[PDB]
């Protein structure tokens, strides 16, 4: 398993608002170990039986939290994130979509010079099926087991899930990298971790137009991953110039397409699988 | 989100960067009284469209008389002008911009763009102006140069002078070349924008620089902190069933295909085309369903949809949710009803009540069918189809 | 350089602010006017010199009338504030801050420095207001909490919450308090400060937040960029000679003393005065000649130092430089005659010429005595004082 | 030695100026090897036989320099000092004075976060007596030899670079650190160096009143310096709250005096000496 695990204890900030409310009380059912959350203001409180904080370093010294989930809309995320990473918080997962990517441009420079890990922003969060829920992902489709997910998009990700479930591999850790275009870890960054990941037998790689992250993976699987990786990539019948929904799901400049990153996926010597449904195929057979 | 060129120009202008004199009209009467306001002629009239490759299609011109002016206005005023970018309908042009006609010596390109694989701003130039800049990557790739901004300092003048030397610019050009580098990043930082193109960046017979053309993209994230550009976007010149989708929490983009997809997330909405284009599909649209599969937001997705006439058939997949699948079923028994829906809709229910929902649909009686999983929902539009 | 405090209140305006309604004023009918100007009163008038400590001293009352504000201003305008801050004489105080009084519930201390361990601008706050930070730094330390701008980032909102909550604010006050750290934050950085200090800042009756003194210090080495901050600048509150040197290139500070110095490096300046003091010696001044000793500087040197009337014998002391220690030797003999030094000038000259240089200096015949080193001429002048 | 040697290529910023042409034609007599130099807009020219360019990445590309002196005026120093990080110069001596303290501040950041040194600025430079001379500093004084010295202050270095050299020690290195408040290079930095360095048998250490680096350096010395360090300090007569020349010599908060910085060298066990004539016989004494 990688990153989070039975152990992680998390605080939420945004911990009071709809969404935070929400997926907290999932995770909370699910075993997580939620200690406490932040919202300004209305520190001194409780909120589902877990204290709430007015800054995030108050939460951090009463509950010793290492990671935190974000659910603070656009506007104040950058700030949320800042102060995460300034109250010593060594793992973010935000949720919030929406933020604007020269407000990610600066905090992805703050992240890797501070040392701080972030999932996201705009992701489904992250789930070691078994021991932690951190996200928006329904629960009940996950198995204990081997196969690692990295995915640029939440739903697919389910698709994939419930694959590896049903051929019975059930999963390591399955991990949401998020839409938007610069996100705060990348595959590589991803990928280096399932490779060391002595749970991880078999690597799902789900990317998308856009970028040239793929590529950028395709060229490191071959060099430095052992680990069989099975790759889909959705997109291939998307028009060249327009916003895919994800605010990173762009064709910019001709360049970027589906086609391209399967066709880089191959040559490092991965198992493309051009129709989503075989990704449970596809792992049998490696 | 775009702007137009001479809502570009005019931001220019408020930065102290050149651009041509020129004025923004709407009746033919505002295009010829620009002559006079702006000088003795000649003059360019451009057709304003968020759309490139307007030159070619007759959408600029330079002209040599008051009476010219009033007849391009007249002939453009209202019409939709199709550029090599414009789909087949291309985009109405409700304004023309009347500037003065430049003498020039030079052509160079300056842009600026948002640099994924290096996370940085990044501004490139180059000595081909007038040429689409993807031609001359690919092609003179080494006649492209870049810098990086730099977020903790800013943009800073030797990346101006860099640059500027580089392009063979000398004395007071290179200076001239440095404040438009450095105006422009401020620009682009200050305003949240995605991109910059300047084509042609034009040195004048005179010895000036002055941007010719301006082409600006704002990033829509940020407009909650940018009011002005907010008020500055012209819808007229989108597909109005997207902005339409967008308020209803959706993801509309339209295509050229017999068959529908409605699905619950980009990254699937793309799989779900995919899978139907490779068992012989042809989809019409990407269709992200943004809030819970509400009937009434259910419904809505059917409309837009199926506001496209060559629609054949719907597929309808939807991967979990806030909503149990069995309340989905009936929103959707419930949208073809009252939408009236005469094309068959085959249906991938997952989730919590799928196997309940699923049979609601049959036993519906409408022309509904629920497939056994994804691939088997595929292939049967592919056939109803 | 220092800011008076009506200049402060002033920009804190333009920047949004809290300060108390007031009027600068010059002619004791200004302060008189101002009365009703503000309102009922009663009012606070005070002396604006540069010096803190004024409170104590007398510049600062609260008063009932506007014939006590006539009275306030007459017997101060024009007269010298001495204040435990200032030295013996005191600034002058030529003009005189009336505004509101205030309803005060509570007294904060907010201010921002460049921290020189760290390396960072440094906001401090703490809640007891009204108070030399500096005792209560040495007396309860924890009293006052920090806050570090990241320069990558720029000052950021947590940052102000964080403190907001320290000092125990809640509710409307924590944001109000957060947008004047938004503020002083954004002030210092744009116009380049070293020095903020609100002391106190207020919890009104009424429960806002008022800066009700401010006391800016802007760094002299960026007026070279803030036009404004240059032209507030108010000279009369520096020994005049101070600024008369800087205006030969030298760097003049007085003080209580019979021997003068005369050397080129602020750092050798201060060892040699040390190394006077050491053998007996009082130092009656730092000069540090800052352009090479050319005759003409040297001349100016001469006078700034013998301008103060206790001066007994003048230590000159130069080590390098790029003038010939025989041609300093020359300047030095021109200066004694021609300004008419009549103290001792005990010589010490070191580089090119050093020897030939003082061969010159004793066969002169004034009374120049050329040491035998540095140590030698420390205790030749002691003596010769 | 330290920093530089025969060796080290040189290029200078602002080399056409007046301080550029006289201070290099001098680096020139000494030996030093100054390979070239940059003044945005005459390039393609020669000055004192060096070839000029108008930026310094041609320059480095031309001429294979590390190193880089600085004589351009404050309010362009920032953005020459950035540029020649840009351009891949690892050493970077500044002789300006005037600086602005928050562009140092940005500068000092960038400096570190990029691996390159910086010594200044508002510092005479740097000399490895025999082979290497980058500064202002009268050359004629120096001797090869044994004590390393590091100041914060120009002429007053010379003071003990004459005492060393009479006494028959001479010099390995001689580091003016600068007196701006935030310098690129403190005295631990060079504490580190210089304690490495084999040709360094002792170490003259010369600061002044304001800030706390000497403090700082108290410390490091006590726990990580092995050689000899005999320690002067200017400023015991200073008043209280006023600039004494240079710009970061002040007394800020009654803190930061010359008889605090004396008393902690002393339990660093450092020899402090209170009169700079008795430089050189200390260090006899050592
Ligand atoms: C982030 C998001 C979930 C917030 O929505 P929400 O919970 O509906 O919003 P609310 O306003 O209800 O709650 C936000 C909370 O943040 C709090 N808050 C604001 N700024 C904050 C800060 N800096 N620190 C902590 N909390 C903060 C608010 O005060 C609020 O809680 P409150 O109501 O108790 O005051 C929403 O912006 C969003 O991003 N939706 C899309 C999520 C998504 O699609 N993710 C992709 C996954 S594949
Ligand atoms: C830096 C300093 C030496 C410059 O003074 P100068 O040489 O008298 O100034 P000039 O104007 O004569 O020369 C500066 C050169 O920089 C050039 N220049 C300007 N910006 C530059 C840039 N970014 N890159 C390169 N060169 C630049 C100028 O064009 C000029 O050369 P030019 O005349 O050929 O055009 C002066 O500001 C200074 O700091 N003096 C104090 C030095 C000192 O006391 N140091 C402390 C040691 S203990």
């Amino acid at each position: 398993s990688i990153l989070i695990d039975k152990n992680t204890k998390v605080i939420c900030q945004g911990f009071t608002g709809s969404q935070g409310t929400f997926h907290s009380e999932q995770a909370i059912a699910y075993g997580t170990k939620m200690v406490g959350g932040v919202t300004p203001g209305k520190g001194g409180t409780t909120h589902l039986g877990l204290p709430v904080f007015n800054t995030v370093r108050e939460a951090v010294a009463a509950t010793g939290a290492t990671a935190s989930v974000i659910y603070v809309p656009a506007p104040f995320c950058k700030d949320s994130i800042l102060e995460a990473i300034d109250a010593g918080i060594k793992l973010i997962i935000t949720i919030t979509e929406g933020i604007p990517t020269l407000d990610m441009l600066t905090v992805k420079v703050k992240l890797d010079e501070a040392g701080v890990r972030m999932i996201g922003p705009n992701c489904p969060g992250v789930i070691t099926p078994g021991e932690c829920k951190i996200g928006i992902q329904p629960g009940h489709i996950h198995k204990p087991g081997k196969v690692g997910i990295v995915s640029r998009s939440g739903t697919l990700t389910y698709e994939a899930v419930k694959q590896t479930t049903d051929y019975g591999f059930g999963q390591s850790t399955c991990v949401g990298i998020g839409g938007d275009p610069i996100p705060g870890s990348n595959f590589i960054d991803i990928l280096e971790m399932f490779e060391k990941d002595p749970q991880t037998e078999a690597i799902v790689m789900i990317g998308e137009i856009g970028g040239s992250a793929e590529e950028e993976a395709a060229a490191y699987i071959k060099e430095h991953v052992t680990k069989p990786v099975v790759g889909y990539i959705a997109g291939v019948t998307a028009p060249k110039g327009k916003r895919m929904g994800h605010a990173g799901a762009i064709i910019a400049g001709g360049k970027g397409t589906a086609d391209e990153k399967f066709a880089a996926l191959e040559a490092a010597g991965v198992k493309t699988v051009r129709s989503l449904a075989d990704i449970g195929e596809a792992l049998k057979t490696v | 989100m775009n702007l137009h060129e001479y809502q570009a120009k005019q931001l220019f202008a408020r930065y102290g960067l050149p651009a041509p004199v020129g004025y923004a009209c709407t009746t033919p009467r505002e295009a010829e009284e620009a002559a006079s306001k702006i000088g003795a002629g000649p003059w360019v009239v451009k057709c304003q469209v968020h759309a490139g490759g307007r030159g070619k299609a007759g959408g600029v011109k330079v002209v040599n008389s008051k009476e010219d002016i009033r007849a391009f206005a007249e002939n453009w005023l209202g019409k939709r002008l199709v550029t090599y970018q414009t789909d087949a309908n291309g985009q109405p042009v409700n304004q023309i911009l009347v500037e003065a006609a430049t003498d020039i010596a030079k052509e160079l390109y300056l842009g600026a763009v948002v640099d994924r694989s290096s996370r940085r701003v990044v501004f490139m130039a180059s000595t081909e102006g007038g040429v689409e800049i993807e031609k001359v990557a690919e092609e003179t790739p080494h006649l492209i140069h870049k810098v990086a901004l730099d977020p903790l300092t800013g943009p800073m003048p030797y990346q101006g002078r860099e640059l500027a030397f580089k392009l063979g610019l000398e004395g007071k050009l290179v200076q001239q070349f440095t404040k438009i580098f450095m105006g422009l990043a401020t620009i682009f930082l200050e305003r949240d924008l995605a991109l910059i193109e300047i084509n042609p960046l034009v040195i004048t017979k005179q010895g000036d620089l002055i941007c010719l053309d301006g082409k600006l993209g704002a990033d829509g994230n940020a407009l909650f902190r940018q009011p002005d550009l907010r008020e500055m976007r012209d819808q007229s010149q989108e597909d109005p069933r997207e902005a339409q989708a967008a308020q209803w929490e959706l993801n509309y983009v339209a295509l050229d295909g017999n068959i529908g997809c409605m699905v619950n997330g980009a990254g699937l909405a793309m799989g779900t085309m995919d899978i139907v284009k490779l068992h012989g599909g042809e989809p019409a649209n990407f269709l992200d369903v943004g809030g819970g599969a509400t009937k009434e937001r259910v419904t809505e997705a059917f409309k837009i949809i199926l506001s496209d006439d060559k629609v054949k058939a719907v597929l309808v997949n939807i991967f979990g949710g806030i909503v149990r699948c069995d309340l989905i079923a009936d929103g959707i028994i419930g949208a073809v009803a009252e939408v009236g829906v005469n094309v068959p809709v085959v249906v991938r229910l997952e989730g919590n009540n799928a196997e309940l929902g699923a049979k609601k649909l049959a036993d519906s009686g409408l022309n509904i069918i629920a497939a056994k999983g994804l691939t088997d929902a595929a292939q049967q539009v592919v056939a109803a189809v």
